[PDB]
């Protein structure tokens, strides 16, 4: 399970025993002899013949030996007093402490070199170039920024890291090796039934090694114990066997057992995974796999002084960046004006188009105005208005979270570029003044006028749209209201409400509510892209004060208050305030771009900050991550949470560095999300130098598929590799691809490479195919060798979705009773169409199955040689065991793709393992996104059972869409579908979240709106059953029902 | 009169509804479990409404309508379902209208597709130009260093030639392979900036001819979707598309 590349062994009965950046600017990968001007402090330059490899230290040392060649001697002194500088590809100055750095691997722009002694004294605190090459931009760009926002989240973050590096070095030694290697733990402690069940009663057989002296000798002991006994405790019974001797009676035994018991602890054989708290035995995951997949778990007995050794300490520093109480909003006694001036840079055919004219509206996630437009004048050619708008709303119930979002339109309406801009800055001041705001270019989705769903803030470029704005001015500057000033007004509104008689709308001591209005427990359990109604909204609003019971009601109750409304307003934060916390699933709505509003939000995490497991949060990384596109300025609660969890469980750190890294281009967060890595980088201690190295190698392998791609397709495979071997031989390179953690999984070790392993994939997209040796000393005892894919050249963030969703349905399933085997292989998008695919051994693509059996003369597929070669691969009850889990994972598959509506599942995207797993891989685009162009309704099965497929299920005789072996197999999928429709909410939630993402197959709520078709939420169950069953007997043409 | 109705689109649940509102302004209106209720208008973001309170003098569904199509300011602070009779070209062969489908459908795949190659050459030529801005300063530094190194060579040179032949010589040889190289890269930021603006240009070309060629795909789009249901109001549309 990653683990073993999910490979269950069938006998094993437990009972019966910046880019285009090459090496050099333009250049790519440098020429193997180059020339380096080498800038004297002499004032001479003097031309060195360098290899393209060599380090810093040996160039130093042949340019003081060479320059003893030219003019002015004397006047320069030993080479130890200095260091070399130049202009790097970002265009700065980088001074090289690192001596021992390769030429090629400087990233240099110009080949020449600068000596000079090293002032800045604190060689130390530079050491941080560091931070900047793990971001790919250098940190002090960021005191090149000049906007005060941007330079106080820099500062006042801090707090956050030394709250996470005093946390962690809180139980030293023990805490920090609770930080770097945090134990990988299921979430139920509690097993299901049916993994119970492959147990006699509870008992698990586990192999514990152990080191004394050479010791390239190891020594096995074989416990039996019982599934849920803590560490300890197997350390306990472990040295038991280890000891007892003929020679030692029996209270000194159990003496003995007392003394050297802790002073281990367990490491799982072969990656670096170790077992360091309380859990029950049958709750780390890996037991939990072995259970699964039939395997005797392998543990190691780990010296703890020898771990304690292998970590020493992350060392913090903070950095070397170490008008009167204004006016409140509420007293501002007019409409809002807005005024559109000029506009800039719109390009348009003159000819093509009729005229132009700016609009604009105020939002709250979805608006609190009267939308309006501007007079169609001066089309095209050098556009100004002059307009005022007026918009009524008037400015004291302007909400927190409100925005301004315009775009130019062409009239045959049709935007041309968006904008959103922010109505109060991060201090609570309300806009005034100019403001040049700078549009984004209208996507893909989106042929709606506006943009409210888009990210506020200017479009960062000299060359897009440029509209120019002012907001008016009160002669002193804005506030909003403080939070007590708020609930005063609430406290009012209340004593206010409490004393009408006719009734409307908010038709509200004792409320008369009794029982037939239990239409709110019933609205409450709608999933959220069901809308609600006038009336409903209304209702909500007016029995607010009974909610608070069915508290997981609120995402609806905020929809429901008029968000222009500050006593509505006033009076839900009163509410936010004592709203019980409630479950994650559902807080996470909360975070999606609906609920814009900070106390909101702030709510959402205050949940999060209680129930959320460490692990249910690496469950839902990317949906966190992701969701921050919506928080609204810098410094906020969400922000604040996340980067304190990725501070204190390295393992989080690890994928929240990636998941940010990986946007790192994407011009809508590259500010945000380079900020908030450049804290991460400075306060997560030791690990930054880990990072620094697989951010080293997926370098060297971006710049090497970029030569393969460009210039160098066209030559047969043969040529293609013998460049591809040729150039992974250079020095740089072993030493760049050798020594560091699998991104994919930090817990794998990737030690030497082996080449003749290496090699380029089929596909257009030229894959790199590595292999790399596991240089674990119980390497064997797991996978002697560990193989990744690198692919450049396709947005991998969908097929990461995917597996994500993949993930999530089966531990539902499973984690409830309900054993469906999904092998959602790992997958990570490390930059901008640049991933790294895990690899399944021993897989095939039914093709090949199809292809390495069937008749001589080429002439047509025998519809049973996929039976047969399992059949061959699966003799004995090891037979009648290999076609349950084909059973089992078809059916998984199946349902799961049907939901998701993915891409065809024509017969080379769908792979059989030896044990008779399948599973799939290339999703192509999810939610079909290819109703892009007609798909009205279809609702399409992309996994069709073929003959071939059905054959398999019914182990063997005719007429198969009539045995008991289908109908067990249906009614799992019954099960398995129903199962997903009970959490619809939670899939619904997690594809919001997503929206965020530059995702073209998700661009808006409609995207999602397939999901529930496909599940018939609109329905009861009973007749979803019946839809979902129809579906199948359909595209499987005819019989699937009984 | 409630099925003919004009706007009473049947049985279109919340998708079919909202995927026939995206896009039409102000003023649009259509109407659709019994745990819930019965029929719901929906106007324009998207406006549910479920008489709809207790002043319910009915007395039809249509009754109803007529009033708040004269409105529902009243209550709480434009048929827009025009019988595709429009235009759809009055072509009433149900296969002479079904085969037009195609013809637009194709059309419109065919322009995303030239839409779509232009989205990413922006996205590219941005990223481009971007990198040739920050090449352009990585070529000013590189002469800054060399500018401020051919001076200090002339701060020790004229310093070191109070002599005694030979020197003189080859110092002002290297002090001089020294300041063509300056020219020499020179040569190259005004060279880059002359391709830079030549982006810079082509650059607008994109936004032009995608601004230019959006008003396009949207009516060929939304006539398709005029067309197309002119053929679920009275008829397996799989084939056209
Ligand atoms: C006879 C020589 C044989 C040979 O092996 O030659 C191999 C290498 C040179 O590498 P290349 O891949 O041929 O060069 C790239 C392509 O030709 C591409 O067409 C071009 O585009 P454009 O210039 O038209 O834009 C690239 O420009 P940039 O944008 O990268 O500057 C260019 O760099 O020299 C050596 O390493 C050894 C010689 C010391
Ligand atoms: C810059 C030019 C873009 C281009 O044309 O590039 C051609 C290829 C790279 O593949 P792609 O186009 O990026 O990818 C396309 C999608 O996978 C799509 O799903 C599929 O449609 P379907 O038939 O599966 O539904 C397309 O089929 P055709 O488009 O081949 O018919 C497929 O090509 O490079 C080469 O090797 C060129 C060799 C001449």
């Amino acid at each position: 399970m990653s683990y073993y590349h999910h490979h269950h062994h069938h006998d094993y009965d437990i009972p019966t025993t910046r880019p285009s950046s090459g090496e050099l600017w333009g250049i790519h990968l440098m020429p193997p002899r180059i020339l380096v001007e080498c800038l004297l402090p002499n004032g001479m330059i003097v031309t060195l013949e360098c290899l393209r490899e060599a380090t810093l230290i040996t160039i130093k040392h042949e340019l003081f030996k060479e320059a003893r060649k030219y003019p002015l001697h004397q006047l320069l002194q030993d080479e130890s007093s200095y260091i070399f500088v130049s202009v790097t590809q970002e265009a700065e100055r980088e001074e090289f402490f690192d001596e021992t750095r390769r030429l090629c691997d400087l990233r240099l722009f110009q080949p020449f070199l600068k000596v000079i002694e090293p002032v800045g004294n604190r060689e130390e605190k530079i050491l941080n170039r560091e931070i900047g090459f793990a971001i790919g931009m250098p940190v002090c760009e960021f005191d090149m920024v000049k906007d005060p926002e941007v330079q106080d989240f820099r500062r006042n973050i801090l707090n956050v890291c030394k709250e996470a590096v005093d946390l962690r070095d809180l139980n030293s030694p023990h805490s920090r090796a609770m930080y770097v290697y945090p134990p990988n733990v299921e979430s139920s402690p509690e097993l299901p039934k049916h993994i119970y069940n492959k147990l006699d009663k509870g008992q698990i057989i586990v192999v514990i090694w152990v080191i004394v002296s050479p010791n390239n000798d190891k020594q096995k002991y074989t416990l039996k114990i019982n599934h849920d006994c803590v560490p300890e405790q197997v350390i306990a019974e472990a040295i038991r066997k280890k000891t007892r001797s003929m020679l030692l009676s029996s209270e000194q035994l159990k003496l003995c057992v007392l003394e050297y018991q802790g002073k281990y602890i367990l490491k799982v054989c072969g990656c670096d995974e170790y077992f360091l708290e309380k859990y029950p035995l049958s709750q780390y995951k890996y037991i939990r796999s072995c259970i699964m997949l039939g395997r005797m778990p392998n543990l190691m007995l780990m010296a703890k002084e020898s771990l304690y050794s292998q970590l020493p300490m992350d060392c913090f520093t903070m950095p070397s960046y170490s008008e009167t109480s204004t006016k409140s909003l509420w007293v501002i006694n007019s409409a809002l004006r807005i005024k559109i001036l000029c506009a800039t840079y719109v390009n348009v055919n003159i000819r093509d188009i009729d005229k132009i004219y700016v609009r604009t509206g105020i939002y709250h996630g979805g608006e609190p105005l009267c939308d309006n437009v501007n007079t169609q004048r001066v089309p095209c050619s050098n556009p100004r208005w002059n307009e005022w708008l007026n918009y009524d709303i008037y400015i004291p119930d302007l909400p927190r979270a409100a925005r301004l979002c315009l775009s130019i339109c062409s009239v045959e309406h049709c935007p041309l570029a968006w904008g959103n801009i922010n109505l109060f800055d991060y201090t609570d001041t309300l806009v005034s003044g100019k403001m040049a705001l700078n549009l984004w270019p209208v996507p893909h989705g989106l042929e709606d006028l506006l943009n409210p769903i888009g990210v506020t803030g200017s479009n960062p470029n000299k060359e897009t749209p440029c509209l120019e704005l002012e907001f008016d001015w009160f002669s002193s500057v804005v506030k909003f209201p403080d939070m007590s000033v708020i609930e005063e007004h609430a406290n009012w509104s209340v004593s206010r409400e409490a004393g009408f008689s006719y009734s409307h709308a908010g038709l509200s001591d004792n409320e008369l509510r009794e029982n037939d209005k239990e239409q709110l427990k019933a609205i409450s359990t709608r999933d959220p892209l069901s809308e609600i109604t006038e009336q409903e909204k209304d209702f909500l609003w007016s029995h607010r004060h009974y909610c608070v019971t069915i508290p997981e009601i609120l995402p609806k109750l905020l929809l429901s208050v008029k968000w222009n409304s500050r006593d509505e307003v006033a009076q839900m934060y009163c509410l936010v305030k004592d709203w019980p916390p409630i479950k994650p699933e559902q807080a996470m709505e909360l975070l999606d771009c609906n609920y814009p509003d900070p106390m909101v939000r702030g709510f959402a995490v205050r949940c999060l900050e209680k129930y959320l497991t460490d692990d249910k949060l690496s469950q839902y990384l990317i949906q966190l991550v992701q969701v921050l596109k919506y928080e609204q300025y810098l410094d906020n609660l969400l922000v604040r949470f996340l980067l304190k969890k990725a501070l204190t469980n390295q393992r989080i750190g690890h994928f929240f560095f990636w998941h940010l890294k990986s946007e790192m281009h994407n011009k809508t967060v590259s500010q945000r999300f380079g900020l908030l890595l450049e804290s991460y980088c400075r306060a997560c201690g030791m690990y930054l130098k880990h990072l620094n190295r697989q951010v080293e190698a997926m370098e060297k392998l971006i710049n090497l598929t970029d030569i393969l791609k460009q210039e160098k397709k066209d030559e047969t495979q043969k040529v293609q590799m013998k460049f591809l071997v040729e150039q992974m031989r250079r020095p740089d390179f072993m030493d760049a691809l050798q020594g560091f953690l699998s991104p994919l999984n930090p817990a794998h070790q990737l030690g030497n490479l082996r080449l003749e392993e290496c090699r380029i994939m089929s596909s257009a997209k030229r894959p790199l195919w590595l292999n790399w040796e596991n240089p674990d000393i119980m390497s064997e005892l797991l996978f002697q060798n560990n193989e990744i894919i690198f692919k450049n050249g396709d947005d991998l963030r969908q097929d990461m979705l995917t597996l994500q969703i993949i993930r999530i349905m089966e531990n539902i399933w499973q984690n409830q009773g309900l054993d469906l085997r999904m092998l959602p292989y790992g997958c990570l998008s490390i930059g901008d169409c640049v991933g790294l695919i895990e690899v399944v051994r021993n897989s095939h693509t039914i093709m090949q199955i199809q292809c390495k059996g069937g008749l001589k003369g080429a002439l047509q597929f025998n519809s049973h040689t996929l039976h047969q070669w399992l059949k061959d691969k699966n003799k004995g009850e090891i037979y009648d065991a290999a076609i349950d889990l084909f059973t089992r994972s078809c059916a998984g598959y199946c349902v799961a793709t049907f939901i998701l509506g993915i891409g065809d599942r024509h017969n080379s995207n769908i792979m059989v393992k030896d044990d008779g797993q399948l599973f799939h891989i290339d999703f192509g685009h999810f939610l079909d996104h290819k109703k892009k162009k007609f798909g009205y309704k279809r609702e399409r099965v992309p996994f069709v059972l073929t003959q071939d497929f059905l054959i398999v299920i019914s182990k063997g005789a005719q007429e198969c869409t009539k045995t008991r072996e289908f109908e067990r197999f249906q009614e799992m999928c019954y099960k398995a579908y129903l199962a997903i429709r009970q959490h619809a909410n939670l899939f619904i939630n997690l594809f919001s979240m997503m929206l965020g993402s530059g995702m073209p197959e998700l661009q808006s709520f409609d995207d999602i709106a397939y999901i529930r078709k496909t599940l018939a939420l609109d329905k009861t169950e009973q007749e979803a059953l019946e839809y979902f069953m129809k579906q199948m007997n359909d595209a499987h043409h005819g019989g699937w029902t009984t | 009169s409630l099925q003919d109705a004009e706007w009473y689109w049947g049985d279109i649940s919340r998708e079919e509804v909202n995927e026939k509102l995206r896009d039409t302004a102000d003023g649009t209106f259509l109407v659709r479990t019994k745990m819930h209720g019965d029929y719901t208008l929906t106007l324009r973001n998207n406006k549910l409404i479920k008489g709809f309170s207790d002043p319910l003098t009915f007395s039809s569904v249509v009754e109803l309508i007529n009033h708040y199509r004269n409105s529902l300011a009243q209550y709480n602070p434009y048929p827009v379902s025009k019988y595709q009779q429009d235009q759809v070209v009055k072509e009433d062969n149900i296969e002479a209208v079904g085969k037009k489908l195609h013809e637009y459908n194709t059309q419109f795949q065919e322009k995303s597709r030239e839409y779509d190659r232009l989205y990413e050459e922006y996205t590219r030529t941005s990223q481009e130009i971007q990198m040739k801005r920050t090449a352009i300063e990585a070529f000013n530094e590189t002469i800054k260093i060399f500018e401020e190194q051919c001076q200090t060579q002339e701060r020790y040179s004229k310093e070191y030639i109070e002599k005694n032949e030979k020197e003189i010589q080859r110092i002002m040889h290297n002090y001089d392979k020294l300041k063509s190289r300056i020219s020499e890269i020179i040569d190259s930021r005004r060279r880059l900036e002359e391709d830079l603006k030549k982006q810079a240009a082509e650059y607008r070309e994109i936004d032009k001819r995608m601004n230019s060629i959006k008003p396009d795909l949207i009516q060929l789009r939304k006539t398709r979707d005029q067309y197309l249901m002119w053929l679920t109001q009275k008829g397996k549309l799989n084939e056209w598309l």
